[PDB]
């Protein structure tokens, strides 16, 4: 709880929290290592001009639903645990053809080590997601990518578009540890022609192979076209093409909501979570308290009914939409929560509960704790923006004090506690409440955490929820 | 020299035959590769004996019929077979052993079907070339314009690949041009390149090598058109490239670099989207028309220079026609 | 004609797309290896009213083919 808030001249364009050393944050053309408190600005780094954090073009933000524009692309950190090697970083800006670099995790001082360009997307407005893993024989160091490369360009010198035989790019695997950062011959996976654009907005590792949600985008008109949906690839150091599929998540509005703002893969759970929306108007006219709304899907359907069909992307064995539409996957009914204006979305499991942070457009941080049947329970406010500053689509856990997430909304990046257990006094009274992070402690006559309280073996201070009120000194 | 399937024999007996699509001899010895039941592999003949290399992709086709074409230069082989079954229906021309691994983009090739390739060795090193032939669709998709047309491309040898992520592995200084045979006094045009067959000056003056190509055409007639490495080599280093109508970038596309260099980007997009230059490659000296052309088919040439008893030199043509005689 | 009208077409007198031959498959009636300079059509009918279009060429060997 409270304010060790940290402020910038720019909008936040990204954030990543490395485990052992600092949170990084990119503004304009800048990167900032913090100090995991975020009181002190470690170290800095001038991407374009030599002391200037300014944005060289200024971006107009458009509806909350539409995607925003940013100069930095990727921030990935990587190799952390190697004990005797030290950590790595991967940059990736607009700047110099959509160029990325691989830094030592730590002192934005340091030279970097290798560079590429035409790694993610050149343009601000457009999308870029990867994930790093390792593949191979050599068991290299891979970053599988996905961007919009390819916009029209009015400009006639600022020109960036890759080659003509990389206009159909879609997806691309980089060797970290070679020459540019290459891509092989096998290493991209293609759009079909006429599909238009696509707006990459995730992309993670489960079950040996790597997903990327997304959904078709007219950066120009500014609206949504078909279906979100995801692309699955396999684990490899060539590209192997597994499938696609859509995913309904239109429940309480007619036309649907075929915008996504958010992603995020409950880790011990094999389910997904994705805050998706329909469009407000184009500007904020269509607004409904059930425009927004929060939906769970079993990885394990969305593995299943995933096809190897051509439809956004091209095939060996078939012609680009010729042959059977991609399978719609339904998310678990019980999860879903309606909202007017949901933006961002996180989730774990904290004793066998799977908890879900979500953030709102009115600068709230919500919190549900999903049943039995996974099915989600009115949500608790756990902090409010004062400005009502709109939540950061991304939501990232503090990796050090499993008490903190890191709530960042437009210029600030906030260190929110996980749930203030000081609202409730009595034992019974917060025992009911249900959460998991909560407990009530027999020592000071009140509800804390595990770390609060002196949880001792002789005594057991310490009562969970696993029990329940059914427990109580009273 | 029996070198049977005999390394997986098939179930479901019906074509898992070994044939041998490759011969050629290496310092290590003869060096044979065949498809081995749709799985390409080598083996090696030195004192008869027969060593296997085991599964070479690129070496050899999963199948004979395949259009095939590998060519080896030092330490360097070159080839236009896929090296997966399950590989899309793009051809190309890949650097199989060298250096790194290069291959020719999707937009250089509409459907090639190669003839044959050549290593052109110019004044300075580094401007090394290869050269290689064959036949494409029009891109001129108009009624009367002929399906197919006859080409010759050029790669430098040194090519290091491209300045980003995405063309580091792709030839990066690709370059093609259309061939033309044609007769002047009539109007006769054979637009299907057949077989090419390269005769080497006395003078040892690479840009005095000629270049037979036989052409047929829709009436499967046919007439033999001799170009120099010079004219082609002055046709790819001057001509403007097709729909390209602005001065080109510095480092010229298709042109070799000194020390190492990867070729810039903004010359690597150019040659990219046009890779055909404007201007044709006729045939040599004045009166651009062929040495001759008759009403019969024919498929392969050989030229040999030679000295009369007299010691007058004469170049004697030797051609197959489609029902298995030779013209001489 | 107006002037504006006029000087697109005096600049541009071609129009771009070929004309092909009638029906499906815009080939050739037929073709054949005599040179043929001229050519008179005929349709008529025969003696069970089917209906015949006959061609007749003459050849540069002074000739007519039927
Ligand atoms: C023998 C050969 O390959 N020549 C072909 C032949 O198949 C075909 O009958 C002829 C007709 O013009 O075109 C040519
Ligand atoms: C980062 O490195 C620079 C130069 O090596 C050094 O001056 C600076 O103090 C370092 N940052 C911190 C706070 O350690
Ligand atoms: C950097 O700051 C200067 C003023 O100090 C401003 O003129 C410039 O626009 C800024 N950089 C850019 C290109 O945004
Ligand atoms: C990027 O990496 C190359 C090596 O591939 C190096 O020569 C070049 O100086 C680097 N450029 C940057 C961004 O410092
Ligand atoms: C995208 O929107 C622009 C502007 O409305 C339009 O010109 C273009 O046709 C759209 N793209 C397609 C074909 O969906
Ligand atoms: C993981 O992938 C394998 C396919 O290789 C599949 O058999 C298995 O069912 C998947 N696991 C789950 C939970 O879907
Ligand atoms: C934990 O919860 C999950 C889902 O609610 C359930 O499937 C699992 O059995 C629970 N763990 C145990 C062993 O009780
Ligand atoms: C849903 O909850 C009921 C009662 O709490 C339980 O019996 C049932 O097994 C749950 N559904 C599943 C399949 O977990
Ligand atoms: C074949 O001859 C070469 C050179 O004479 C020799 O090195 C090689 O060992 C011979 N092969 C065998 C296995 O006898
Ligand atoms: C052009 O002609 C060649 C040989 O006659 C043939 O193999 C090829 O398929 C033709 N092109 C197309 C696509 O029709």
């Amino acid at each position: 709880a409270d304010e060790p808030v940290w402020r910038s001249e720019q909008a936040i364009g990204a954030i990543a929290a490395s485990q052992e050393d600092g949170v990084f944050v990119a503004s304009g053309s800048c990167l900032d290592q913090l100090d995991y408190s975020l009181e002190h600005s470690l170290s800095r780094l001038y991407r374009d001009q030599a002391g200037n954090c300014t944005e060289p073009v200024s971006l107009a933000p458009p509806a909350r639903p539409r995607p925003g524009s940013s100069f930095s692309k990727l921030l990935l950190p990587y190799r952390e645990g190697a004990a005797g090697l030290g950590g790595l970083l991967l940059t990736g800006w607009t700047f110099d053809r959509g160029a990325c670099e691989v830094r030592p995790l730590g002192n934005l001082s340091r030279n970097s080590l290798r560079n590429g360009t035409e790694v993610v997307s050149c343009h601000p407005q457009g999308s870029t997601a990867g994930v790093v893993y390792r593949a191979g024989r050599n068991n290299r160091w891979y970053l599988a990518v996905a961007a919009t490369y390819v916009l029209p360009e009015p400009e006639t010198a600022s020109r960036c578009n890759p080659a003509a035989s990389d206009h159909d790019t879609a997806i691309a695997l980089k060797d970290t540890e070679g020459r540019s950062l290459a891509t092989q011959e096998l290493g991209r996976l293609k759009l079909c022609e006429g599909a238009g654009s696509l707006h990459f907005v995730d992309a993670f590792l489960w079950n040996g192979s790597i997903y990327f949600p997304y959904y078709p985008y007219n950066y120009t008109s500014g609206a949504a076209t078909g279906w979100p949906s995801m692309a699955r690839i396999a684990q490899s150091t060539e590209v192997l093409f597994q499938g696609q599929a859509s995913l309904d998540c239109g429940h309480g509005h007619p036309d649907g909501r075929r915008l996504l703002l958010s992603s995020s893969l409950v880790e011990a759970l094999d389910v997904w979570a994705g805050v998706f929306s329909a469009a407000a108007g184009e500007g904020q006219e269509r607004r409904s308290p059930t425009t927004t709304a929060l939906c769970l899907f079993r990885m394990s359907e969305i593995q299943a009914r995933a096809k190897r069909v051509s439809w956004d992307f091209k095939t060996a064995e078939s012609h680009c939409k010729e042959g059977d539409q991609p399978e719609r996957v339904q998310p678990i009914a019980s999860s879903t929560l309606i909202h007017s204006d949901l933006t961002s979305v996180y989730g774990t499991v904290v004793m066998n509960r799977t908890v879900l942070f979500l953030g709102t457009g009115d600068g709230q941080l919500l919190k549900v704790i999903l049943g039995e049947n996974l099915t989600s329970n009115c949500p608790e406010v756990i902090y409010e923006i004062k400005e009502e500053t709109p939540v950061f689509y991304k939501l990232v856990p503090d990796p050090v004090k499993n008490i903190y997430i890191y709530l960042t909304a437009g210029k600030e990046v906030r260190r929110i506690r996980v749930a203030n257990c000081n609202k409730h006094k009595s034992c019974s009274e917060c025992l009911t409440a249900t959460d998991p992070h909560c407990g009530w402690c027999h020592s000071l006559q009140r509800c804390t955490f595990q770390g609060d309280c002196v949880h001792s073996e002789n005594l057991e201070n310490w009562l969970d929820i696993s029990s329940g009120a059914k427990k109580c000194p009273g | 020299v029996n070198i049977g399937s005999t390394k997986g024999s098939c179930l479901d007996k019906r074509d898992c035959e070994n044939y041998i699509t490759l011969l050629e001899r290496r310092s290590e010895g003869l060096l044979a590769c065949g498809t081995n039941a749709r799985h390409p592999s080598c083996w090696n003949l030195v004192n008869g004996t027969v060593v296997p290399l085991g599964e070479m992709r690129g070496y050899a086709p999963f199948s004979p019929d395949e259009n095939s074409l590998v060519l080896f230069e030092g330490d360097e082989v070159y080839s236009t077979i896929r090296k997966q079954e399950y590989n899309g229906k793009i051809p190309r021309f890949r650097r199989i052993r060298g250096e790194s691994e290069l291959y020719t983009s999707d937009t250089v090739m509409q459907n090639p079907q190669f003839i044959k390739a050549t290593i052109v060795h110019q004044d300075q090193a580094y401007d090394d070339k290869i050269y290689y032939f064959f036949r494409e669709d029009n891109p001129d998709k108009n009624p009367e314009a002929p399906l197919n047309v006859s080409r010759v491309a050029q790669l430098c040898r040194g090519d290091q690949g491209g300045e980003s992520s995405l063309s580091v592995s792709k030839w990066n200084t690709f370059l093609k041009a259309m061939l033309v045979c044609s007769d002047a006094a009539t109007n006769k045009n054979f637009n299907r390149l057949q077989d090419v067959f390269l005769l080497p000056d006395p003078s040892g003056q690479w840009r005095d090598t000629r270049v037979y190509g036989v052409f047929s055409n829709p009436w499967n007639y046919s007439a033999v058109c001799v170009y120099s490495l010079g004219d082609i080599d002055k046709v790819f280093r001057t001509s403007s490239l097709k729909g390209y109508h602005s001065s080109l970038p510095n480092p010229r596309p298709g042109k070799c670099l000194p020390d190492q260099q990867p070729i810039p980007t903004e010359t690597f997009q150019v040659a990219d989207r046009h890779p055909e230059v404007a201007q044709r490659v006729e045939p040599m000296g004045p009166l651009k028309t062929p040495l001759f052309h008759s009403k019969y088919h024919y498929q392969k040439v050989a030229v040999h220079r030679m000295q009369a008893s007299h010691g007058e030199t004469f170049h004697v043509l030797y051609l197959t026609t489609d029902r298995g005689t030779i013209h001489k």
